[PDB]
Parts: C-alpha cells; structure tokens; sequence
C-alpha cells in the first residue's frame, strides 16, 4: 500500500514499486497502476498480456514499438508474447506461427544460458512461458 | 494582324499558390494532409526551441508553428524569398531535431516531406547559395545518419533477426536516408537544370569530399547494398556525368575532380553492374553483390520514381495520429505490408531494365565524355562492356526470349544500344586499346561481333505465316499490351487511313522477327562488320577467319 | 469520345486524390435535362458509382448494377460512334465488383479437352 | 479576434462534435471524432480551387450555416463551436461585401 502510495508521492523508488507489484503477480493492478522508467516496462508488458484486454495490450505493444531502439535483452521476448496475441484475437494461424516462432528464436539465444547453475526452479520462470508457449 | 491583350485573367500570385499547395498537400499513397501531418507534432525532448522569431513552446503545435510562420512571413516576403527563408529555417530544425540524444526524429521525415514539396516547388532561377546550404546541410546530416548505408554483408551467425519487429524506426530512417539522398537527387537537378552561368560558383571540392563519404557509405563492397541508395548515390554520379556533358570547358570540373574518386566512383560501378536480374527472388534475399533486390523494408516509389505497388503509401499516413499534436510516431507492423499476380514483378522487371538502361547510359555517356583519354581510362570498358554484351546475348538466347513476358523486349533494346556504344569504340577510341587486353580477351569480343556475324544470313522473311506463327507462340503478353495500348489508350489507335494497315501487319511483323534472337537491324549487322571485316587489328586474316566464313556459309 | 476515354482512363486508379481537385464538372455537369451534352453524363455517373453505398441494385437493363434513380441516364453507349461505344461500355463495365482466358476467347475444361481433340482431328 | 490569444480557424482545429456521432451535406462529411477545424479548413480550402469570390461566400454561408442548425436542435449537444462559428460569418460577410445579392444574407 504504502510502496504504492511512495511511488505516486522518486522514479529508483518507483523502479522497486513495479519490481514488489509484479513479484506479487498483481498483474490485475499493474494494469491500472500507472498504464496512463525503462526497467519498468516489462512489468508493464507482462501483466498488459496476462491479464488479456485486446486495446490494453495494443496500447502496450505501441509504446513498445514507438521506442526508438529498445536493443534490450529483456522486453523483446514479452514483446512477441503479446504480439502473438493480436493475431489470436483478430485469427491468423499464419502470422501467429512467425511471431511464436521469432519467440523461441529470441528465448534460445539471450535468455537462455549456461548448463547447470545450480538451480532449477529459478530457471522455471524463464522455462515456464516457454511451456505454455506450445 | 495584331492580336489584342489579355490582361483580365484572376491571376492567381505565385507566393499565393505555392502557400495553398504546401498548406493541403496529400503525399502519394498515404491517407493525411501535410501541413496537418505536421498539425500532429510535438517537439518534447528539447522543452525549448527557437532559431529566429520562431519561438516554439515546449507542448506546443509544431504544426501550427508551422502555418504561423508560413502566412507572417508570407506577406512579408516573395517567392523565392520565402523559399530560402523557410530552408533556412527547417534546416536549423532538422540538424538540432538530428543533434539530440533522446530526441525521436519524427518529425524529421514529415518535415523532409515538406523538403521535397518545397525545393521542387519553383527552381527556376533559385540560387544554388541556398541550394547549397539545404544540400551540405543534409549530406552531412547523412553522416549523422552515416550509421545506416553501411550495415554488415549479411546477417552472421549470431546476429540475430529477433526484434522490437518495429518497422517504425527502420521505416523511420529509410526514409530518413532515402528522402534525403532523394533531396540530393531533386535539389542536384535543379542545380543541373539551372542557367549555366550559375554552376562553378558551387562546386567545390567539397562536394567530392561530403559526396564522397556517403558514396563510400553507400554502394557498399563489403556490407548490404541497398536498391534506394544504390539509385540515389549512383544518379549523383550520373550527376557529375551531367554537368561533365553540359559544361562547355567542363575541364574546370574535372580536374576540381580527383582521380582517385573518379576510380571510388567507376570501380564501384562495375560492382553494381557485373551483378544480374532474377525476377526470380527480386522479393528476396539471394546472393549478395549480386542481386538489386528492393525488399519491402524499403519499397514505395520514392520521392520521384512512382516505382510500382508503392505498398508504404498509406502506411505513412498510419504514422500519426491524425487526431492528435505528437512527437514518436504510431505503430506499423514490419511484415504485415506486403502470389496474386507478379505482373508486380514484371513492371519491376521493366524497371530494373530501364536501371540497366542506366547502366549503359552513364557509360556511353562518359564514354562520349573524354574524347581525350584519362587515367581511369584504361579499356576494362572495352572488356566489360563486351563481357555483359556477351552474356546477354548467349543467355539472352538460352533463356530469356520464349518465355512470353514483355521484359525481353527491353531486354533486347538494351544490347541493340550497346552495339551503338561498342560501335562508337570502333569509331573513336581505337588508339588506346593494349594488347594486353586485346589478349586477355580474344575470346569475348569476337564472341559478340559473331553473335551479329552469325545473324547476318538475313534470310528469314519471305512470307508472313512462320513469324505471325512465332508471334502467336511467344508474344502473347506483348500483345496483350498491343490490344490494351489499340483499344484504350490511344489517338492513333482508331482510323487507320489505308496507308497504315500494312504499317500494322510489316511491323508486327519486323517487331516478332526482331522478338525471336534473330535477324537483327541491317545497320546493326553492317555497323558490326565495319568493325570485324575491317582488319585493323589482325582479329580476323582470311586464314583463320575462312572457318567461321564456311561455319556461315559463304 | 474524349471526355468519355479521359475519365474511363481516370476510375479505378488510385489517382481519385489527383482527380478530386483539379477537376469537378458541377456547372457543366448540368443534369438538369439543361446540358455532347448526353456524354459528360456517363462520367457523371461513374462518380455516382464512386460514391458507391449500398442503395445501388442489381442488373436489370443489362447496363450496369444501376442505382435508385427517380437519374439513370443512358445505357453503356450514349453515343457511339463505332469508338465511344467500346471506350465507354468498356470502362463501365469494368464496375463489375485472364491470359488462359484470352485466346480461347479470341476464337469464341475435360470436355473441352476432348472437344479439342475432336475438332482438331 | 480582439481580446484572446489564439488564431481563429486554429481555435476552430480544436473542436470535436461527438454527441452528432457524423453529419453530412455536401461532400461535406465528418467524422466522429473528426478534425471540425481541418473539417472546416478542409472545406474551405478544397472549395477554394472551386469557387470565387462572392461564390464561395455563399457556399460557406450556407454550409456553416447548416452547420449552425445542426449543433442547434440537438438536446446533450454542447454549443462550444456554435459562438466562434458566428464570428467567423461576421468576419466574412465583412471582408468582402462588395455586389452581393440579398438572398444569401436574407437566408
């Protein structure tokens, strides 16, 4: 609440404010907290595409997209997550195809690392979209 | 028999004209109004901007900054006044608009809408001190862009295609650059279309310098090349090859000019010509070097050349708003624009030929350029011009004709020029040619005067069944066309007055004859033998000419 | 003849923008029955198909899928003088919203295969 | 106009007309959330190349003047546009009166 409150009443504060809101996956707010800075946008992303709402995801996707060069080895993969999901709501079987496949093309590149290192369940998160990807 | 004044017209003024047609301009293939394009324009990351009484606040209209600045200094200056005056202006915009680090460029391209709209406008007798300033202004706004022209040869192993997917910011310094260099196209015309008086006075070296950079940038021997800039940078060239042609002591220009550029310049375009047409993946990526491929990354008509689909038009309109003042412009998708009919691609296959029209243009034309020799010349001209005349000629015939698409036509017209342009060596230029050369390639010059010497049998006609016969075979598109061109599209094309029909059928008949590989114009034929049956080289001694002699009959 | 090619030529082609300025024909046009002057109508009625909602119906005087008129104001030719017949028939019929095909027309598919080989026997 | 700051028509390209969702004329559409001022200088300016003088005066009279009695009878409107529409008339009709015909005024 009061994280919140601080982030309104600042920006490396506000930077912990959308990192705690996404770590209690309340997408369902971060939707609303302040859709109307950079480490912050894929919190936003995120939940613009869990939550499912074709104009919030458009309006996300847009600003994304009106970035000059993001280059960023983070938000590409979000990016297509809900680039996949204008076509679901508008049906291509095809254009969703390229984009999902762009997907797996950026996840096993960047993201993806080293062998072992020392944990799993850590990896879930990066494995788990992946998952329910196919 | 005097005829009497007519002063009474509504005359409409110049200035006021040009104002109205800036003030409503739609663009080709988009969906918005300029000026109001510009209407929908911030300038954010720098709060404040003002050169000379052009105070622009922070949240403020662009575009209504614009039409302020438009109709004041509208009653105060005349045309072209008020041409150098908004240059100057725009142009301290873009080159801060460019100086920026977070500044998006928007509005650059928009503005570089205005650029063209503008210059274009009236060259008359504008003064090449304004063009000039536009035109350094934005070549080495270029070399700001520099970063662009000369990206890797490839996409390497590691290097990735996973993106932000926006075609925004690509499409936005496409036409950033293209535009741009489409300025150094329009504005250097309107240079070469100016009074020659006008000329010397703004050709420094720094043009060889400026132009030079982004040449080297350019038409690239070891990244991407790419079509537009190809266009662009090599027309420039042809550029030079004008006020070369047009200048009568053009001398002064050339040795402004240096050596080592002419070469950068020349050699570059032997990288571009030795490369090949393949309507086949023109739409895709092949071979690099090798194929002018125009992708859809950057495929409209640019700002002369109303090129074919054009299929970015209206997508510029989908850059703004259109409802609202703004600064990052609205979202494209980078694959959406863009199997129906790749009569596309054959009106493409059209053009790359009037490219390679191009090609030989610019070499003939400097060929008749140095009278007098040089130091890049050097005969490789004699070598390549008859290397490319060998090759389409043998894949001319192996190929090309038979396959019932008009390209051939243009396909054919293209070596029926080089013949004027070999038969010109033959003429004039016989007092350079190394036996070096002539012994590194015996082999393809005397390829392409036989190809003529073979055809000269002349001994096809004698009717009309057997060529309307190949007509019937072949020319189906290209009378498709005839039919189209005779019932649509012409004056002509209605009353014959009976001393044409034959003109009709004797045409048709010669353009057939003339369609399949083979007999080829007299004067073609003839012009060629004053160059082979005269021996002024020993190509040809009875001895070891009467095999190819009985190899043709005789 | 002329006006009628001109605009044929003009319809269908995205230069609509390039028309729409430089020449309406609101005075001359004249389809008051007040004003040759039964050609610039053909145009005038290509406009009307630009306009195009969906209060046009369909074919019944074989001419084009006509519109309420209450007009409708001539069939395909007008005036035809053996040239502005086919120029003006031509272009409105192309209101209707092949190579292969074009042959086989010019001398008016399993049965025409073996119709084919029958009669070229 | 004396006493503000703004530019007229500019003012004009300010204006949204949404409770009438569309109106049309005489090739004189709008959209909903249409640009009333580049709806208005976009009728000006295109009737320009077509009319003259005291032609396109009346034009305009007569389309504005519809315009008026659109955003007139409608219940929620708000009349915003109406008032500045009226000074732009006035400013017109005092430009130019040179030989005009009454019928125009009259209406």
């Amino acid at each position: 609440d009061c994280f919140n409150v601080l982030g309104k009443f600042d920006p490396k504060t506000t930077t912990r404010m959308l990192k705690s809101m996404y770590d209690h996956q309340l997408y369902s707010q971060i939707i609303s907290n302040s859709s109307f800075v950079k480490e912050w946008y894929s919190i936003g992303l995120e939940a613009a595409n869990l939550e499912g709402n074709v104009q919030t995801l458009k309006n996300w996707v847009e600003q994304i997209e009106s970035l000059r060069n993001i280059d960023d080895r983070e938000v590409l993969l979000q990016y297509n997550i809900a680039k996949a999901l204008i076509a679901i709501s508008n049906e291509d079987p095809l254009r969703t195809q390229k984009y999902i496949h762009n997907s797996f093309r950026l996840i096993g590149t960047n993201f993806i690392t080293s062998s072992k290192e020392t944990t799993l369940l850590k990896k879930q998160n990066l494995l788990m979209k992946l998952h329910s990807l196919y | 028999n005097m005829v009497p004044l007519n002063p009474n017209r509504i005359i409409p003024d110049e200035t006021s004209l040009f104002l109205e047609s800036i003030l409503l301009h739609q663009i080709i293939g988009a969906d918005l109004s300029t000026i109001e394009i510009l209407n929908r324009l911030k300038l954010d990351y720098i709060t404040e901007f003002k050169f000379k009484n052009f105070v622009i606040a922070k949240g403020a209209p662009i575009g209504k900054s614009i039409v302020s600045l438009l109709l004041r200094c509208k009653k105060t200056l005349t045309l072209d006044r008020f041409i150098d005056t908004l240059l100057e202006d725009i142009a301290v915009l873009i080159k801060e608009i460019s100086v920026h680090p977070n500044e998006s460029k928007l509005a650059v391209p928009f503005l570089v809408a205005l650029m063209y709209q503008i210059v274009q406008f009236r060259p008359s007798a504008t003064h090449n001190l304004a063009l000039k300033d536009c035109f350094l202004f934005i070549c080495d706004l270029i070399r700001i862009y520099h970063h662009v022209l000369k990206v890797p040869i490839h996409e390497s192993n590691m290097n990735l295609h996973v993106e932000p997917q926006i075609f925004q910011y690509e499409l936005i310094d496409y036409l950033i650059i293209s535009y741009s260099f489409d300025l150094l196209e329009g504005i250097l015309r309107v240079l070469q279309s100016h009074p020659k008086q006008t000329y010397m006075e703004f050709f420094d070296e720094n043009i060889l310098k400026s132009f030079e950079f982004v040449y080297k940038l350019a038409l690239t021997i070891s990244y991407k090349p790419m079509v537009n800039v190809i266009f662009s940078a090599v027309e420039v060239v042809n550029i030079i090859t004008s006020i070369i042609l047009n200048m009568d002591n053009s001398s002064d220009l050339k040795s402004l000019i240096s050596g080592s550029w002419w070469r950068d310049c020349i050699t570059r375009l032997y990288a571009l010509l030795e490369k090949e047409i393949k309507s086949g993946d023109v739409y895709n990526e092949n071979v690099d070097t090798t194929t002018l491929h125009m992708s859809k990354y950057h495929d409209f008509f640019g700002l002369i050349r109303n090129i074919g689909d054009n299929e970015l038009g209206g997508l510029i309109s989908k850059l703004i708003y259109t409802d609202r003042l703004q600064s990052v412009p609205r979202v494209i998708s980078k694959e959406d624009i863009g199997f129906t009919a790749p009569i596309i691609g054959y009106k493409m296959e059209k053009w790359l030929l009037k490219l390679k029209d191009e090609v030989l243009n610019i070499f003939e034309n400097l060929l008749m350029i140095y009278g007098d020799d040089a130091t890049i010349v050097n005969g490789e001209m004699l070598i390549h011009s008859s290397k490319f005349l060998s090759r389409e000629q043998a894949l001319m015939i192996e190929r090309y004709v038979g396959q019932d698409s008009p390209n051939l036509d243009l396909r054919c017209h293209l070596i029926e020029h080089t013949l004027t342009i070999i038969y010109r060596l033959w003429k004039d230029h016989f007092k350079q040619l190394r036996e070096e050369q002539i012994k590194q390639v015996e082999s393809q010059l005397i390829m392409s005067l036989w190809r003529f010497l073979v055809c000269q049998t002349e001994t096809v006609t004698a009717n009309e069944r057997e060529m309307r016969d190949h007509r019937h075979l072949v020319d189906s598109l290209h009378d498709l066309t005839i039919k189209d061109q005779a019932s649509y599209y012409e004056d002509a094309f209605e009353d014959l007055p009976e001393y044409i029909e034959e003109e009709l059928k004797m045409q048709l008949n010669k353009r057939t004859g003339r369609i399949m590989q083979v007999k080829y114009d007299e004067k073609f034929q003839e012009m060629a033998r004053t160059i082979l049956e005269s021996k002024s080289f020993d190509l040809t001694t009875l001895e070891e000419a009467d095999s190819l002699y009985i190899s043709m009959g005789l | 003849k002329g006006i009628l090619r001109l605009y044929s030529l003009c319809i269908s082609n995205d230069f609509s923008k390039c028309f729409v300025d430089h020449f309406p024909i609101d005075q001359w046009a004249d389809f008051s029955q007040s004003e040759t002057n039964k050609a610039l109508s053909i145009v005038y009625f290509d406009l009307k198909r630009r306009s195009l909602p969906v209060e046009a119906l369909k074919y019944d005087n074989k001419f084009n899928i006509w519109v309420y008129q209450s007009p409708d104001s001539s069939l395909k030719n007008v005036t035809s003088p053996f040239d502005d017949r086919y120029k003006q028939l031509e272009k409105l019929r192309l209101l209707v919203l092949l190579l292969k095909y074009r042959v086989n027309q010019l001398s008016p598919f399993k049965l025409i295969l073996n119709e084919a080989s029958v009669s070229i026997q």
